[PDB]
């Protein structure tokens, strides 16, 4: 009842989930449960909205397959789904980000990523431009350019 | 909510009984596949004995099948399973076929493919590869006769000159845990490996050149059959370990589902009672 | 007597001592008894008859070849079936199929030879199943 | 949500003979390196993250000799550091002796030693360091810093030449 | 407690389940949970009883396989089971029926089906006589003859 | 927690055609063999072990004829004993007839017969035993013991020769 | 809450299993599922603990191979495992013991075996000192000496 009643008073929410934290995805933000009143083409512009919905479509599909994946793994999936799962996992890692305040815990310097760059990065992942970078490249980076740079060191 | 978790535990628990059993059936079939390979090895070694004897007494010895040409086209046999549930077994072998065709050939004209098994032909046909012949529905632990028509026509294509090299991609068995995808040359044969056998005195009816005309194609035939039996062992090893994991993952999920079921069970009783008692205390 | 092993690429089908081995070689019948000359010949898709005194077991060999050494006799066939293990109704479906296709094929059609071969494999299985 | 971190102990680890049975993934100290002597902060720096990665990668370890040489080495280092972090009941260790033991295993000095010998190697190493190389141990108790790494490497390799495996 | 206590007062029950309604099966009648005191050979005759129990056996078996199919997939079933699943799905659809009163909701005219015809139809599905008609053929029709007729339109 | 055992009935069993729908695995009699005539205690001994093996091996029943011959036979014995334990409503059986029927199936006398014929085989067997071999049935009613197994085996095999699948 | 609060006070468990009783292993104590807080070197000796863990390792391994043996047979096991299975079966039988209170029913005398002798017996089986005694020798006896004596009678 406490958090449930609190939702009515909010224009945006950031829903942290322990499952993500345990995987090492920080900040541990549920990218489907989190919401904002202003995620609309009118406010963030047409490209931003299209990309964000694109990202959520891919993550939603991945979410649906989580029972099948938990038992069988990825091997039984159709070619369409394997491609979606590949991208979903890259997307899921590119949503992680080192924090300036967490320099004490992570040991890594933090990153500020402006909206233009965030949109550009996720647009490119959806478009297929980074299907050949390994997954760890996208984890804990900043801009899409830092992911391309991290791939070279692997 | 227990309505879901009742049924989700049911599903995972039934499913686990099936994965558990499937590993046990896959385990059985790996034995039968290695048993029948221990007959196929001496069968093929005996043919090899007779071939190395005829070569050892012909003075000039040569055959079209031992003579390497300029490679005008190439023939590729590819062994895959019919059924899945075998981990990345088919993925690994098909990625190797995809790689080695990208490195070598610059068009569809240079090679031609014999797809043994449904997973293989479905992959190749979907992507418009030059699939010239096929066979599906091979029995688990199969006889040579089930591979024979596709072996004979593939030897037939080299025996004339439709292509000048025949090669076979399959998953090589190692342990039930390990199966390495590999490529092997079938034709031309190499006298280094076909003639190293015990030379014996035989009479030949009608004559030595005539029996050598049946035995050499009959030998290439058995190589393809040996590769199929290694490929079957690899299928049943891969399936053992894939359904093994699915059984373990099911037990792991049953722990976290039991934990949730019992939180819910306990909370139903706890919460229901508080309500009963709250109602009674508004009157007492 | 001499030892015979009839073998397919998957299993050993017949094993034992034998007074004589009657086998239809490609150049004509051969009776391999003990002390026969070392020899290798392809066989026709026919029975092979093995005699042990009063007993006669008959095996439906196809696509095989015979190898005699002074000591033993090996026959390595694609197919080899004992009478009791031959499915009689399947051998009639194999026969009917390849017989009606043979009727209308041209005599140097692509598959003429394959269907002639498959007809003989079934013709032999029906004889051998009757020796039971 | 009240405390400054937690030490989670897990049953599967405990009953398999990892004692103390610390779940490295879940456990944490919010104070961290601030509550540690500089020597220990240096040798331990990535230890938690290294073992968390070991425990994840241990699930896929059935491929001995087939598995790529990078992951093979990580598993071999991992099993050895696990053995070091096993510790008998009512047998506390001075900080200076812990730093040497952890230094030894993390810089590869037990990589040629059998996994079953690691715990005896440690016990024999420390009795050697106490009897013969006490000037190195004492540096740590006084300064809180590591001694000269070249002197320390030499002293361990000196000990190694008198150690009989099995 | 309300419906649970109500069961004691009844000679027949028709148990409507939302799962069936969500599939489009109307009326949404649970063919296993619904019961009658007079479903016995003594009252409805020997053939009726045999058919009804046959139908319930096939549906029950299909129900058991729903879990296994969702993870391990339909190719891994035995030939006996795949045939049972095929028929179960046809049976499940042939139990649906357009209502006279529901002409507004279904958009189709309603159908009255006498018992003799109901028994005959389900008998034939169990016997295999309609294994090659597509599934949609059995959905929202009256007699088995109307299902054969609807197949031609597909 | 009060009673001396329980008979649990299940809907899944009922609708699958197992009627009476007794979950035999989970149900319990704490009194047990003490409440049974010696004949029934003897023949039921083997029924329990046969069904326990059946219930474990039941996962492997969609793999018909892939399985080794030992487990194949255990599945075939199991489906037949299940058919014996099905029973029509308002049709109680005398204990002497139960002992013979359970003896028949547990010693393999129905292994040659189709699974669909087992229930009719039983009905036809018992009407045969009542009309022709009542001296064997009566032994059980009087002594509570099995008759001489050689006489009993013969009498069933006698019946078998007049049974048409 | 009931068992959870009871469990806080338990030092030990004795898990009786019907599977063992059906094999004829009496008392039918599950030697893997049963546990005690005082099976530690501190309380019983160093030798006791080593032996008990040795026994459980052998039994556990045998348990794991039960499925593999039933299908692939005994030729598939390594030489190390075949030896472990041999000893496991002897160990499993030497854990059985005739009871004084069954003296009326079995007609065999019961046996009290002190801890020193129990440890000694199982130590020797693990060491290989009785690999040539037949299995029945270890079944329903007291000390290891009675097993050596029973071997002569067979
Ligand atoms: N009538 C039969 N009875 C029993 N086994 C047979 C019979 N025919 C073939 N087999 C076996 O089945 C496999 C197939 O052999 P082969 O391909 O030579 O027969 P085929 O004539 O093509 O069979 P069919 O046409 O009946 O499918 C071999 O392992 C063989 O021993
Ligand atoms: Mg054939």
């Amino acid at each position: 009842p406490a958090p449930a009643t609190t939702f009515a008073h909010l224009d945006a929410t950031t829903n942290l989930e322990r499952k993500l934290a345990e995987m090492g995805i920080y900040p541990a933000v549920d990218p489907l449960a989190s919401t904002s009143r202003i995620l609309s083409p009118a406010v963030v512009g047409e490209e931003h909205y299209r990309v964000a919905r694109g990202v959520q479509q891919v993550l939603q599909r991945y979410n649906d397959l989580q029972d099948i994946i938990a038992i069988l793994g990825m091997d039984e999936l159709s070619d369409e789904d394997k491609l979606i799962v590949a991208r979903a996992r890259k997307i899921q890692r590119f949503l992680s980000q080192p924090f300036h305040v967490a320099e004490q815990f992570t040991g890594m310097p933090g990153k500020y990523v402006p909206v233009k760059e965030t949109v550009r990065g996720f647009k490119e992942i959806l478009e297929g431009k980074h299907d050949n970078l390994p997954e760890e490249a996208f984890y804990m980076v900043g801009t899409i350019d830092e992911a391309v740079e991290k791939a070279k060191k692997l | 909510g227990m309505r879901e978790i009742k049924r989700r535990i049911r599903s995972v628990k039934n499913t686990r009984q099936i994965t558990k059993a499937m590993k046990m059936v896959a385990a059985a079939k790996l034995r039968r596949a290695q048993e029948t390979a221990e007959n196929a090895r001496p069968y093929a070694d005996k043919i090899k004995e007779v071939i190395s004897s005829i070569a050892a007494g012909t003075k000039d010895f040569s055959h079209p099948m031992l003579e390497a040409r300029p490679v005008k086209k190439t023939g590729y046999m590819v062994i895959t399973s019919d059924r899945g549930l075998a981990g990345p077994y088919n993925a690994n072998i098909l990625r190797l076929v995809s790689k080695t065709i990208e490195e070598r050939h610059q068009s569809k004209d240079e090679y031609v493919i014999f797809a043994v098994g449904r997973k293989g032909r479905d992959f190749f046909k979907k992507r418009g590869y030059p699939v010239v012949e096929e066979v599906t529905g091979i029995s688990d632990t199969p006889s040579l006769t089930e591979i024979q028509d596709i072996a004979q026509s593939a030897i037939g294509m080299f025996a004339d000159e439709t292509f000048d090299k025949l090669t076979i991609f399959y998953n090589e068995f190692v342990s039930p845990i390990v199966q390495r995808p590999v490529e092997k040359q079938l034709l031309p044969l190499t006298s280094e490996e076909v003639l190293d056998g015990p030379v014996s005195a035989y009479e030949y009816e009608p004559d030595s050149e005539s029996v050598l005309e049946v035995l050499l194609p009959k030998y290439a035939e058995t190589l393809i059959y040996s590769a199929l039996l290694d490929a079957k062992a690899s299928e049943f090893g891969a399936r053992m370990t894939a359904m093994g994991n699915a059984t373990d993952n099911a037990t792991e999920m049953l722990e976290t589902l039991t934990l949730q079921f019992n939180r819910a069970r306990q909370a139903a009783i706890t919460q229901e009672i508080a309500e009963i008692v709250a109602g009674a205390n508004a009157l007492r | 007597t001499v030892q015979v092993d009839i073998v397919t690429p998957e299993r050993k089908v017949f094993q034992g001592e034998a007074d004589i081995v009657i086998a239809r070689g490609v150049e004509g019948e051969l009776g391999v008894m003990a002390g026969h000359i070392p020899l290798v010949t392809p066989l026709k898709t026919a029975p092979v008859r093995i005699k042990q005194g009063d007993k006669e077991t008959l095996i439906a060999v196809s696509g095989g070849f015979l190898e005699v050494r002074p000591d033993k006799v090996n026959i390595l066939a694609d197919t080899a079936e004992l009478p009791e293990e031959i499915d009689v109704e399947r051998a009639k479906k194999a026969k009917a199929r390849h017989e009606t296709i043979l009727k209308r094929l041209d005599k140097t059609d692509k598959d003429y030879l394959r269907h002639k071969r498959a007809l003989e494999r079934a013709e032999v299985r029906l004889q051998v199943a009757n020796s039971k | 949500s009240i405390t400054d971190g937690q030490i989670f102990l897990e049953s599967d680890l405990f009953y398999s003979g990892v004692r103390p049975a610390v779940n490295v993934g879940i456990s944490v100290s919010r104070v961290g390196g601030a509550a540690q002597i500089k020597a220990m902060k240096k040798v331990a720096g990535t230890l938690r993250l290294d073992l968390a990665q070991y425990r994840e990668l241990q699930a896929f370890a059935q491929f001995g000799s087939d598995l790529d040489k990078a992951t093979q080495a990580k598993l071999n280092r991992g099993e050895r550091t696990v053995e070091i972090l096993k510790q008998d009941e009512h047998k506390p260790m001075p900080v200076e002796e812990q730093v040497i033991s952890i230094y030894a295993v993390t810089n590869g000095f037990m990589d040629d030693i059998p996994v079953e010998d690691v715990r005896r190697f440690e016990e024999e190493l420390l009795s050697f360091m106490r009897a013969n190389k006490d000037s190195l141990l004492d540096h740590i108790r006084q300064t809180g810093e590591l001694p000269d790494t070249k002197e320390l490497d030499a002293a361990i390799e000196e000990f190694k030449k008198g150690f009989t495996p099995s």
